């Protein structure tokens, strides 16, 4: 199980450096559905974390 | 594609309360104007009900007419009535409390307003706060686990849950700030469990001297943007007149293209109306 | 009358410390900006630091150059350096998540100092979109180990940004009842916190001697009348309104000199069309 | 000293009600400054009833 939570890091930690690097203002359409979707993947952590609490 | 107007809402037939938020200058006070207008044109066996706990008497200056701590119609038209009222002046440092209290008051206060009277209210419009929206106290029981209250907000978040009941109408303009922020409210808005499928656009030249041919261009920019980026919301576009915008006739004449949608090429000749 | 520039700021010897802030769109980045160049090229023996904790880099976006986590100079100047970063990344009580937030920049400036070998005179805050995690220094007040651990950093931090020498916070605002109204509250809240601010920045205004902005303008004014007689005591610098974007060193540097010479229509006019093209 | 309280809270609700009454949008200035002497009165009075307190 572990093994999809280190899975999903990566991707939040990718996907952030890379909408760290663009033009929030010159493609802000991209800049927010990559932090919607950013949003999305802190919170499909948590509830893994939780889980491997016990 | 979703009709890019608030036709759906102008006649609703569910809709109790309909909060309309929004930071900034960003001519939200004759949007909410506008609405409540529009929408007791469009049931007029309906009475509504137009609230600011702006404490400026925004509502006044709007329609140039005084109104006050107990509703009262507008000199015009015979369902919408004004209230302007201050929750703090009439009404432990937990995040909620204040919020919880003051709304609360503001509730009971409408309903005075409504026993005393005789005659009540069918559909009430909520103009948020230049300070914000109080919105926040729809979580207290949440962070809560004294219960005469946490039973009192239980009654109506459940009411402004139901998306039939109540939803929020947005406002905005096309600019990198307002936006940003209006997203970010829109996701506190869902943090909640509060209907929005509306959002109101303001102020857009459409210009087909040398600042607006200019200004238009990161309108139109960003437009492109909301466009790609709310596809499943109705998002009205409004035009920009010249000068202020005030007094019922005016208010009505443009309160309009919140229902059918103002398009520059043909809905043209009716903004310079409003621009002497 | 107090002189309606920042030419006492843009010069003073003693700021350490000077926060920008203003929420609305309010050309405020481009305040920000323009004051730090401004300093920059009247203290070069002096280093300058400008940093952002917004999370779209508009200091980047402002300077169209692409700034990051560890202090750098911008591209055409040497004493002047843009650091975005963001805090949030790096016991509901008021005060607790903005002290800490605030705090951990600290910090974090000054690894940028030490690691480095060479340090900064002084630091331009350009205060995020949500606005000042400013509340912080009250939390003594309304304030179990590491508690006073924390405590006692604030009244450090407090101590220094109180000094009306070393610290100032200058309000960005536009000619507009709704941003009026709200920059008054602001300037309360200031100095609810014994923060010391007496710089108001009016951006947007366009001075007009088409047909809608000869309109807009009535109002601009009007509120102009109004500012003039509510804050005697502060220096506020009135600023034109440049048609359309306005990025890049140059064009930065070309404007942010009316913070310094306060602008004059009548006169200033040619500059204006400069950056317009 | 109640008696000046009591002198105060007058003060406050009467520059209330005449602020409540003006056009804050047409008249800037004045509802400003009265607002601020508004609050100046708010914190005046807690002074007092705390006194009054004991
Ligand atoms: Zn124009």
């Amino acid at each position: 199980l572990s093994k999809k939570y280190l899975a999903k890091v990566k991707e939040r930690h990718e996907l952030k450096e890379f909408n760290n690097s663009i033009s929030a203002q010159d493609n802000y359409a991209k800049w927010t559905k990559n932090n919607r979707k950013l949003d999305s993947l802190d919170k499909e952590i948590n509830n893994l974390k939780d889980e491997i609490q016990s | 594609t979703v009709e890019p107007n608030l036709h759906s809402l102008i006649t609703s037939t569910t809709h109790k309360w309909i909060f309309v938020g929004g930071k900034g200058g960003v001519g939200k006070t004759t949007s909410s104007c506008s609405i409540a207008i529009q929408m007791a044109l469009s049931q007029p066996n309906k009475q509504f009900l137009l609230i600011s706990t702006d404490p400026a008497h925004n509502l006044s200056d709007a329609f140039g007419e005084k109104f006050g701590k107990d509703a009262r119609k507008v000199t015009g038209m015979n369902n919408l009535s004004c209230m302007e009222i201050d929750p703090s002046a009439a009404l432990g440092s937990i995040p909620g409390i204040d919020e919880a209290l003051s709304f609360m008051e503001v509730m009971k206060h409408i309903k005075r307003q409504e026993q005393g009277e005789g005659e009540t209210f069918d559909t009430v419009i909520f103009d948020t706060a230049p300070t914000g929206h109080t919105l926040r106290f729809l979580q207290l029981p949440n962070t809560l686990s004294l219960n005469e209250l946490k039973a009192n907000v239980e009654t109506i978040r459940q009411q402004f849950t139901d998306p039939d009941l109540t939803t929020f109408v947005c406002v905005c303009i096309s600019e990198f700030l307002s936006l940003y922020e209006t997203e970010r409210l829109i996701q506190e808005l869902i943090s909640y469990d509060m209907d929005v499928n509306s959002i109101i656009v303001n102020q857009l030249l459409f210009a087909e001297c040398k600042r607006c041919q200019a200004r238009w261009k990161m309108q139109k920019k960003y437009l492109d943007q909301i466009d790609e980026l709310y596809e499943d919301f109705h998002v009205v576009k409004m035009p920009l007149c010249a000068g202020e915008i005030r007094g019922l006739n005016n208010l009505t004449k443009f309160s309009q293209f919140l229902n059918k949608e103002y398009n520059p090429i043909t809905d043209g000749k009716v903004i310079y109306e409003l621009e002497d």
